[PDB]
């Protein structure tokens, strides 16, 4: 086909996960002879092919002649090293890298300068899709929504921040502070520190900023979906629960918490487990500062703030209580007993009625009552499941009220989403939390492909061409395989009810169940206890070990209810007020969440953002090939080129390929009548290329194929032309040499 | 949508949703028909009443039970009393919502094809399953493996589990149960000069039994103790007011349990059939269904009956292995509990038999498919 | 029953 | 080549002989067969040289006996204006693009070359009637 010397090509490497490649002697018809310094080169039954180097740093990855791994990484690389630009396409889809030092890039005049113009005109910013939504929405009058993922640390909360500052400026009427003094509360509530990195956000949060018929900003809503909530409970290795409760032990010692006897972050069983009790980079008690800054300025009162602050070391102390078994049969709390009266203390509730209650459960039918004692192991999941329900309905409180402080009582047009969730992740030990994470961007991106399917289907039919060219990849196959009625959140939620379960017995039920019924679910060749899914992304592997006890909630009412008869203090009440849901396993709460978020996307047309994480150790301004890789496939990027790559990825306007080809072809014909002959004279068939009303599309090496025999063509003729002048001119020499 | 689970012992209707904690309704599953001549033209009559109606005018009917020893003897008074259960009771229209039923052991495969087919003729449930009720005792009680020793209102029955499966041949049945207790308890009442010859009488003599009965620890101390004189002796209110005095008798009546000899029955009692149905077990087991004996069902509930087995067992077990006894305190509950848990497992929307199979595979399919 | 016993 | 050609071939050769010994230098060859009326190419040039390498294209010197061959072996406009016209469409062509094509691809030339073809050729809108410009350097 072509391979032939001086070609460039990518050899794939360990080291990078490509390196550049010349091609030392031309390719015929399985070992090659290849310079990079010299090595020869083997094939198994072809390596990949570079673009011509005029496109390396073009505007729109989907522009470039050839689609593959190396080209888009590439192409990424240099415009992010050399050129200093983040902000990159692909499609529809933009593309950001975090700068990780500060840029002029976000000041007003590009602001001014991105409004009211087509983003495909300008450079690819973050301001132009926010601009494309506020044309949308006002085109339409359909609301218009943003979706902003990838690694924790990639720079979603600061692409939100950005979208938000663009609406500000351009609408011009205050909220939108408001909206950017409501994120130190939902960090310190909503965030975390995982082994890869500080700050990371356990939870999906959505911004609408709600519009007058004009399309003025009247006012700023917030929702919360997925949130993560074994982590209150359960912590792996280096792993901390939410930051509030460390930003909380650090107060213990100043006058105002005293009252609540905190200990330091060792001391209790929720902040100890995950033995990391300080860390790096944030002065820890200094923060809260902040935070209660935060929450002053955001319209919760010194009042409420205190009784928040009680209810947290009230979970705290709670966890600590420890319990001494009697029997298989029985438990029972020890007869007097420091860390259940300091929890009742602080909550008000009689010590006596809660040492009874933590311990029994109720059970009754209209002619008798019955109470149960209850095993060690079911009180330790009553207490967890108890914590890990007040820390919910605390949250859920506690965004309710920036609601009513964002909140104004005027009357909405439509509303812009911003939207800003955890990306489809992988690590090397995977469980139920990872496993939620990876099934919520499942959903996402079964909503993406089906989007950009359509406006393919779309284009198509805006310029005429049959839709068969066009089929596309669903991932419906794997959501029936996580969420249908037999799939593994529902085996795992069943165990749950079954009378003896664990771990050794729900990865069997899976194996039996789906091992060989299915094609992307399948066992890692050396273990029973883990299995793998083989989602859009990758292959992952998730460890059975941490589900079944993650898994569980049950909170029996009388807990509930003998928190409920508090007097002491308002606020914990308050919380309950607003049952079958009660029985809901976080699983079924995180489907029935996502079914919500679900929900309010379908209602909008979607735009997206993707940030990718450089590296691992936090350089600044500097790009890791093996991170990024992975990055890009997460994004689903790469299958995005690969499908765009069996398409006809390249379109050109008959304008701009009329300028770049008529250096090539010749005068006598004068424009797509100009095309009509002079595209087949060049190119075999019309199976390469389509001809659109106003533009073309190229089966995708066809445009290296062109740029190749045009810059042969141009070399020809400035040798020629330089040697007719060193003709005269050695004429001239003679000449001289005569004079 | 979420199954039925609708339970019938001898004694009680115990029914509610699948899921549910605890039975929505129970009632005693009697009905009454007036006997008298209505004088009164212009009040209201009724061709029968059920449950808790029968319960509030018992004086003026003749009460029959349905169910005698775990069968259902006449089929339209069980008929009148499931319509009672879902219509009036539950107010749920059977069609929308599949259902769960109930049997002892060994009863008749007649009992199976009469229950299934008045259900899809009649009430058109979508899908139906019928489960042995000790199989339900170990969901109840969070176990894999036991032995469980079940006794209701007309049966008792002993299945050995281990680790999910049960084991048919050590499966043994007894016919004393609480209404055969009853039924002795007149007969000996009678030696202190009180006759309960009605049913609406005898329903009386089982309040009796429910309130004051209970276990001798062991049997004829206390048949000496109380005989030569009489603390123990102890005294009840009839539904008139007329005070009544029951002294050895009151556990005389339990230890039936244990020595059917009284009443004339061939076998052994309880804790014999218990010990030999283990001995039908595999060695290999006995060690760990020894360990978990599950009791089950409202025969169960008079107090003593626990330690009473835990130390007469023990005498029959060699030494060395030990004895355990589970009664939990709601275990006549269990078995309508065990269906609660066990009609909500999702491996479990599988195991029904649906309108289409029956309509084709015909009313034996129970046999086949359900066990 | 309908033999060795009246159910 | 008759007999005046070589003669007259031989005395030009001569002319461009500046250290008396009858010869030229093979870095001069290509010189002496564009003076001759010659438009080789640089590997063409070096092909009838032989290929030389630096030292002896530098140093190595031949006499016309050997030259001629080589003259004869390379000796043996529609195209040409299309060419320019690559660089057009109103019959100009900018005489910095020029400049960058010819010291910049092919076998780049130095700017003073560039600057001594150019010279005289271009307008005052810095526009260059390549007809023009090729009818004279053709002459
Ligand atoms: N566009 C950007 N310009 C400058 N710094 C950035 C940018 N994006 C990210 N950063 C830096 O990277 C950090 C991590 O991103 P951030 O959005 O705070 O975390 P997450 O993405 O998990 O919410 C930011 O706090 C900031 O220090
Ligand atoms: N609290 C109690 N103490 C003693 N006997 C009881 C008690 N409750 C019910 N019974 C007896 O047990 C029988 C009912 O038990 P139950 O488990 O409802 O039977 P079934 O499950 O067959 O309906 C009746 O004979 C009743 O008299
Ligand atoms: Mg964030
Ligand atoms: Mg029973």
């Amino acid at each position: 086909e072509l391979y032939t010397k001086y070609a460039r090509v990518w050899i794939p490497d360990p080291e990078e996960v490509w390196k550049s490649a010349e091609l030392l002697k031309d390719y015929k018809p399985k070992v090659l002879q290849l310079r990079l310094k010299d090595l020869e080169y083997c094939l198994d039954p072809l390596p990949p092919l570079r673009n011509p180097d005029i496109l390396v740093g073009e505007n729109d990855l989907t522009a470039l002649s050839y689609l593959h791994e190396p080209a888009v990484l590439h192409n990424l690389k240099v415009r992010f090293i050399d050129s200093k630009l983040i902000y990159t396409y692909c499609g529809i889809v933009l593309v950001a890298i975090n700068p990780y030092e500060q840029l002029p890039i976000y000041g007003e005049d590009i602001i001014n300068a991105y409004s009211g113009q087509n983003m495909g005109d300008m450079d690819p910013h973050i301001f132009a899709v926010a601009e494309e939504a506020y044309k949308q929405m006002a085109r339409d009058e359909r609301n218009q929504s943003i979706i902003v993922s990838g690694e924790s640390g990639a720079g979603k909360t600061v692409s939100a921040k950005y979208a938000m500052r663009y609406f500000a400026t351009v609408s011009g009427s205050n909220v939108e502070e408001k909206v950017l003094a409501s994120n130190p509360i939902m960090e310190s509530i909503g965030n975390a520190k995982t082994t890869r990195n500080d700050n990371s956000s356990r939870f999906g949060k959505y911004i609408e900023i709600g519009f007058d018929k004009r399309y003025r900003i009247i006012g700023a809503n917030m929702r919360t979906y997925l949130l993560e909530k074994s982590r209150v409970v359960f912590q792996a290795e280096e792993e901390r629960n939410y930051h509030i409760f460390y930003q909380l032990c650090a107060s213990a010692a100043l006058p105002e918490f005293k009252t609540l006897r905190l200990g330091n972050a060792n001391y209790f069983h929720y902040t100890k487990q995950g033995g990391s009790p300080v860390i790096d980079g944030i002065d820890d008690a200094k923060e809260m500062v902040n935070t209660r800054q935060a929450c002053t300025l955001l319209g919760i009162s010194d009042s409420y703030q205190m009784g928040i602050f009680r209810i947290l070391a009230g979970i705290l102390h709670l966890g600590n209580v420890e319990f001494a078994s009697r029997d298989s049969d029985s438990c029972a709390i020890p007869p007097k007993h420091d860390p259940l009266t300091i929890f009742c203390d602080l909550m008000g509730v009689d010590y006596e009625e809660m040492a009874h209650w933590l311990c029994h459960r109720k059970l009754a039918t209209a002619t008798e009552t019955y109470i149960k004692p209850i095993s060690k192991l079911h009180a330790i999941n009553a207490r967890d499941a108890l914590a890990k329900h007040i820390y919910a309905n605390l949250f859920n409180w506690i965004v309710d009220h920036v609601n009513k402080a964002l909140h104004s009582t005027v009357k909405q047009h439509s509303f812009i989403g911003v939207l800003d969730i955890y990306g489809f992740e992988t690590f090397e030990i995977n469980s139920f939390e990872q496993f939620c994470i990876n099934y919520a961007n499942e959903k996402l991106q079964q909503q993406f492909n089906m989007h950009v399917f359509k406006l393919e289907q779309e284009e198509y039919m805006k310029e005429q061409i049959p839709w068969t060219l066009i089929d596309f990849y669903d991932n419906q196959p794997c959501i029936n395989l996580i969420e249908a009625k037999m799939g593994v959140l529902d085996l795992l939620d069943e165990e749950c009810k079954m009378p003896k379960g664990s771990d050794d017995t729900w990865a069997q039920k899976l194996y039996n169940t789906h091992l060989n019924k299915c094609a992307l679910f399948e066992k890692p060749r050396l273990s029973n206890k883990a299995f793998i899914i083989k989602h859009f992304a990758d292959k992952v592997e998730y460890q059975c070990e941490g589900f079944l006890e993650k898994n569980k909630d049950t909170v029996y009412e009388e807990q509930i209810k003998v928190l409920k008869s508090s007097k002491k203090f308002k606020l914990l009440p308050e919380l309950f007020q607003d049952s079958k849901e009660h029985k809901k396993t976080v699983g079924h709460q995180f489907r029935n969440s996502l079914h919500l978020l679900m929900e309010t996307l379908n209602a909008t047309t979607p735009h997206y953002v993707r940030c990718i994480k450089p590296n691992d150790f936090k350089f600044p301004f500097t790009f890791d090939e093996k991170r990024a890789v992975q990055q890009l496939r997460a994004c689903g990027v790469l299958e995005t080129i690969r499908i765009s790559a069996a398409g006809f990825p390249s379109r050109w306007t008959y304008q701009e390929f009329f300028s770049r080809y008529r250096v090539l072809m010749k005068q006598k014909d004068v424009r797509k009548q100009t095309c009509k002959n002079v595209l087949e004279k060049l190119i075999l068939d019309k199976d390469k290329y389509q001809f659109g009303k106003t533009k073309i599309f190229f089966r995708a090496g066809q445009v290296a194929y062109l740029e190749k025999i045009r810059a042969d063509k141009l070399r020809a003729a400035c040798i020629r032309i330089q040697k007719t002048i060193r003709g005269w001119l050695m004429r001239k020499k003679y000449m001289r040499m005569r004079r | 949508t979420t199954a039925l689970v609708c339970d019938n012992g001898s004694g009680l209707v115990k029914a509610g949703f699948a899921g549910d904690d605890a039975p929505r309704a129970v009632f005693p599953s009697i009905v009454g028909r007036p006997r008298h001549q209505g004088v009164m033209v212009g009040m209201g009559q009724k061709d029968s009443y059920v449950g808790d109606e029968a319960q509030s005018k018992r004086g003026i009917l003749t009460l029959k039970y349905p169910i005698e020893h775990g069968i259902i003897t006449n089929w339209d008074d069980m008929e009148k009393i499931w319509h009672h259960t879902f219509y009036n009771e539950l107010r749920v229209a059977p069609e929308e919502h599949p259902t769960l039923l109930t049997e002892a052991p060994l009863n008749p495969k007649a009992n199976r094809e009469k229950m299934t087919q008045i259900m899809f003729e009649t009430f058109n449930v979508p899908a139906m399953y019928v489960a042995i009720q000790a199989v339900l005792s170990l969901y109840a009680s969070g176990r894999t493996t036991g032995i469980v020793l079940d006794s209701g209102d007309g049966v008792t029955h002993n299945v050995p589990i281990y680790e999910g499966y049960a084991l048919p041949h050590a499966i043994m049945r007894l016919d004393l149960a609480g209404r055969d207790l009853t039924d002795y308890l007149m007969k000996i009442l009678t030696e202190r000069g009180y006759s309960f010859v009605t049913t609406a009488e005898r329903e009386i003599v089982r309040d009796i039994k429910e309130k004051l009965c209970y276990v001798a620890l062991d049997f004829e101390n206390e048949m000496a103790t109380a005989a030569s004189s009489s603390s123990l002796e102890k005294s009840y209110e009839l539904p008139d007011g007329q005070v009544i005095t029951i002294g050895n008798e009151r556990f005389r009546c339990p230890e039936t349990l244990f020595q059917p000899s009284f009443i004339g029955m061939e076998s052994a009692g309880i804790h014999e059939t218990t010990y030999n149905s283990i001995m039908k077990c595999d060695i290999d087991i006995r060690k760990d269904l020894y360990a978990n004996n599950v009791m089950s069902g409202g025969t169960t509930m008079y107090p003593g009956i626990a330690d009473r087995m835990q130390k007469e067992i023990t005498a029959l077990a060699p030494s060395t292995m030990k004895i355990k006894i589970i009664a939990p305190p709601e275990r006549k509950y269990s078995v309508w509990i065990g269906g609660s848990i066990l009609a909500s497992l999702s491996t479990f929307q599988q195991m029904w038999i649906t309108k289409q199979e029956y309509d084709e595979a015909g009313p034996s399919i129970v046999h086949r498919k359900c066990f | 029953w309908x033999a060795x016993c009246p159910a | 080549f008759n007999k005046d050609q070589l003669e007259e071939f031989k005395e030009a050769f001569e002319l461009f002989d500046r250290v008396g010994d009858g010869k030229i230098l093979y870095s001069q060859c290509g010189d002496v067969m564009r003076a001759l009326g010659q438009n080789p190419t640089n590997a063409e040039v070096l092909k009838v040289l032989g290929n030389p390498k630096s030292d002896e294209l530098k140093s190595r010197r031949v006499d016309f006996e050997t030259f001629l061959p080589m003259l004869q072996a390379v000796a043996k406009y529609e195209d040409y204006l299309e060419g320019f016209r690559v660089f057009d469409g109103n019959g100009k062509v900018m005489g910095a693009e020029l400049r960058h094509v010819l010291t910049t691809l092919g076998e780049k030339m130095t700017e003073e070359e560039v600057e001594t073809v150019l010279a005289g050729h271009e307008d005052s809108n810095g526009c260059i009637n390549y007809e023009a410009f090729l009818k004279h350097i053709l002459s």
